[PDB]
């Protein structure tokens, strides 16, 4: 007895906002509130056709032809102005809470046997190792992507808002807070300790950060990128396309929520990898490849249909897997 | 068999051109990528001087007149 | 006796469509001109995450569908970057006539049913059902997902007599619960203002505002419209949410969901707490049907022994009967 | 002697889905509105698996795909 719900839905804890860029100078960022935004502009390229080209069966003629004469698109660009080197990047985040409970479920035993297993997860222990891991996520700066590769000094400011006023700060080094171990200090303890707090339920939790990352004067910074379906016909030229506001760069929502969440440092696989994100069938897209494969028995299905069906637990870490699996939420069920 | 000929264009737009083929004694215009060789539409015709005939009498100056060609040979002609 | 073939009834308690916008907290006192929501547009790339059969769990097809596309084209409403409330307004007349069908075939059973509720009306007004809806006034129901993890939720409410402003309210939506009905000053003229209503005698003309001090540049849940995705030209964007001009909207009918939000006593249990108001009474969006017609308390059940062999339910059931003719339907067969 | 299995969606369209009854071996799939029963248009099958490939094998998601179902079953089948 006791077959899965045929519907399961968790809404998503953990939720950003878009992140706005602007440009400003170092040293400056004291009295940062006033920086102007970072407009995305509009240069043509000329480039060569430079791609594996297909010489298995082809006129000799036409790869020739192909070759030899140029490319001529026009891409969407975001560069600095050229008397500013730092790139300023702003973002609200709210932790809400009460992680076990679905949004959407068939059953009636399920539901609350479900909720019992998680009531017995955080009584056993808080979300303390999973709440460490996310406030190692923002301590460092895996929300700037490609703007924090090659980068001098990273700052990110984190700001705790009750009311209008500022409750609570912090202040840290992005890059002496590593990028693959998570280590211990005191106030990334007190930063975990509130995001836990949130993720029980004691108080509400809003945090604003601010990350600082000089780059130099003039150059490109990287806001996400745009799908152009259906323009084809009416521009052409346009290939490239940056994600914008009403006059501004910005990075989309659900890509600082992809970094902040990556956590997984137990997928069976390897370790060379470092942590990788929160996912069912724990994967990544750039590797290509499936980690955390469903013939193993490490599949987050697998998982929760043993420890909520058969009774029977996994390992710890595989349980801080599942309960990050339920904060990070989505459609679960059959499709 | 359809012999290649030319490209209608100096310079390709988006990787996207016009290549000519010679299809038996018609000949071929393809609005062809250039990297992989997908056709999104193509246009029967006979003679290469009526081809360049309709070339030049589409309006444009260059890249503007193949941009021209190519939204015209990419939308699906009427019966 | 036996029932109308054709009952209809129309709906008092009828709300109207919410305009969202969006501003500053300390700043909602004069907020007659805020700007409004606007729903913009971002692209997604997905990912792989419902169940595989187990007949496709294999690694290839696993690596063949990581290294497929699926993007995707949403929209979403955000607040601007500098505010950081919501401001939610909509009318709501308050009709009364609640038990006159609009729509009748037999005379006889139109006449039994008018001294039926008429007869419940002498037994006891509407002040029970007005209480409640006053409650859900009072707290926050129809600011559904905007409520979920707000810092401070306020409710203003206004009696609209003439032009002018005549009966004011103010309210705290988090410290007035959403679990249980409790009894207050100002909660109580309100339930009089609506009982007076609800039973013909004036005009009710309320208008509604709530604030919800959420975060800078979050994301506000207008409602999701009904598209087709269908084989089209390249895909289309699959997620569309209702607006009007210039404005992110709540429909009409999601507030009045959220207002008709009051009965307890379907037979499961009361740990759950208050569901809609409704035939064969049925929250969806959990897939379970309370108050199912196996049981004898479902509301055709007890509108067939109550009217036509005159054996009356409990007074809650009594309840249950009368908000769901102010709700109106499609009644008969 | 036609046995009720499942509904082929999660929502009903307007008032009107599609019901899976077991005939026999084969199996069933009625284009019925569902307050009174009144169908519209059926379809033979013989198992789940071929009409789970066929109902995927619609072009459409969701509630598109069923709408493309019951405009399918609804017509008049050919002979």
């Amino acid at each position: 007895i006791l077959s899965t719900a045929s519907v399961l839905a968790f809404e998503r804890k953990l939720d950003p906002s878009d992140a706005l860029m602007s440009a400003g100078a170092w040293a400056q960022r004291d009295a940062s509130q006033e920086w102007p935004a970072v407009t995305v502009r509009e240069k043509s390229v000329r480039g060569t056709i430079s791609n594996r080209l297909k010489t298995k069966d082809r006129d000799p003629a036409k790869l020739d032809a192909s070759i030899q004469s140029p490319n001529l698109q026009t891409v969407d660009v975001a560069n600095l102005p050229s008397d500013a080197d730092t790139l300023k990047v702003r973002f609200t985040l709210r932790v809400l809470g009460g992680a076990g409970t679905p949004s959407a479920c068939n059953d009636a035993a399920y539901r609350d046997k479900l909720l019992q297993t998680v009531a017995t997860y955080v009584n056993d222990q808080g979300f303390a190792e999973l709440a460490r891991r996310y406030a190692h996520n923002l301590a460092n700066a895996r929300f700037l992507w490609r703007n924090r590769v090659g980068a001098e000094a990273v700052e990110v400011r984190i700001n705790h808002i009750r009311q209008g006023e500022v409750a609570r700060a912090w202040r840290f080094d992005a890059l002496a807070i590593g990028l693959r171990d998570f280590k211990a200090d005191a106030e990334l303890d007190a930063l975990a300790e509130l995001i836990a707090s949130g993720l029980s339920g004691s108080g509400h939790v809003l945090l604003e950060v601010v990350a600082f990352a000089r780059i130099g004067d003039g150059q490109e910074v990287f806001p996400s990128q745009e799908l152009i379906l259906d323009k084809g016909d009416k521009k052409g030229q346009k290939s490239k396309t940056l994600y914008s506001v009403r006059d501004a760069a910005a990075i989309h929502s659900q890509k600082i929520g992809n970094a902040l969440r990556t956590i997984d440092t137990w997928y069976p696989d390897e370790d060379g990898l470092g942590p990788i994100a929160v996912e069912p069938y724990g994967s990544v897209t750039s590797q290509g490849k499936a980690y955390r494969q469903p013939k193993q028995k490490l599949d987050f299905y697998t998982l929760l249909d043993n420890w909520v069906l058969r009774d029977e637990a996994p390992a710890v870490e595989q349980q801080h897997y599942v309960i990050a699996n339920l904060i990070r939420g989505g459609v679960f069920g059959e499709a | 068999s359809m012999k290649f000929i030319k490209y209608l264009s100096t310079a390709h737009l988006n990787y996207m051109n016009i290549a000519v083929y010679e299809n038996g004694s018609k000949i071929k215009a393809r609005v062809e990528n250039v990297v992989n060789g997908k056709s999104v539409g193509a246009r029967d015709f006979d003679s290469t001087e009526q081809l360049e005939s309709w070339f030049y009498g589409l309006p444009g100056s260059g890249l503007g007149r193949i941009e021209n060609a190519m939204n015209e040979i990419s939308r699906r002609e009427n019966p």
